[PDB]
């Protein structure tokens, strides 16, 4: 829910 | 390139080669119908594939709301200013973010791609 | 058994102060957010007249994903380093962050700047609809 490389 | 049938039983022809006279032709295989062939060539695949999809393309897409539009880029026939774009919209595209162009104004549908 | 008396003398707190940031942070958050979408409106403009050219081992469509997640990333940590920046020794978010007790930067950054980019699976929210993600927008939009 943050971004690409994070969490979702 | 093109499939053609036979003219008495409407089956498909196949081609044949004519050993003697060295013509090829198209029999087919539940009659004894035979026609010579015109064009020559039998099998052609594009393994790249790459075909306008301007072809497929139907004009009718200019009248969907939920495509976008712009005024920007007029057409060439009627030289009308909206003009409705969209992607590929096709599996198998290869890479595509190409923009096709839709004239809108009734029954002109030229398509351009820039 | 110390430390939790001192605390009783001190005291802790979490309160929609702590969410606030200044005026002038809350603009930066807001033009860095206006600079990334021009950005990706250029790189899909790139895309859409066929300037963009593919990063070895990916596709075009790949490639246009990548800059574009790279752009909003860059952009979202650019907001939440402006958020960090804002906050002073008294806010709890950062109280609690700076101990270890409880959340981490990407919280405070959410809370305060930006949520970030909403991915599944890996990717971009997918075009469930018909050539587009929800109703709303229109079709063929890889804007943020
Ligand atoms: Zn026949
Ligand atoms: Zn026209």
């Amino acid at each position: 829910i943050w971004g690409i490389g994070c969490n979702p | 390139v093109g499939i053609r049938f036979c003219q008495e039983c409407n089956n498909m022809l196949y081609p044949k080669e004519d050993k003697e006279n060295r013509i090829l032709l198209y029999a087919c295989r539940n009659c004894d119908y035979q026609q010579e062939a015109d064009n020559s060539c039998i099998y052609v695949n594009k393994i790249t594939h790459e075909v306008d999809e301007l072809t497929q393309i139907i004009a009718d897409v200019s009248q969907d709301p939920t495509l976008p539009r712009t005024e920007d880029h007029p057409c060439q026939k009627c030289g009308h200013k909206e003009a409705v774009f969209f992607q590929s919209h096709s599996a198998r595209a290869e890479d595509a973010m190409r923009l096709y162009y839709v004239c809108t104004a009734p029954h002109c549908g030229h398509r351009w791609t820039e | 058994t110390v430390i939790n008396n001192w605390l009783l003398i001190e005291g802790h707190t979490i309160g929609i102060g702590d969410s606030i940031a200044d005026s002038k942070t809350y603009q930066d958050i807001q033009n860095t957010i206006k600079k990334a979408k021009q950005d990706v409106i250029e790189v899909i403009e790139k895309a859409h007249n066929n300037e963009l050219e593919p990063t070895p081992g990916n596709t075009l469509r790949q490639t246009f994903e990548n800059q574009v997640n790279r752009i909003l990333n860059d952009a979202r940590d650019k907001t939440g380093s402006s958020a960090q920046k804002s906050l002073s020794e008294y806010n709890n978010f950062k109280s609690m962050v700076v101990s270890g007790a409880k959340g981490s930067k990407i919280n405070i950054s959410q809370v305060i700047a930006v949520v970030g980019q909403q991915n599944v699976e890996g990717k971009r929210i997918p075009f469930g609809f018909k050539h587009r993600t929800l109703p709303h927008f229109i079709k063929d939009d890889y804007g943020p």
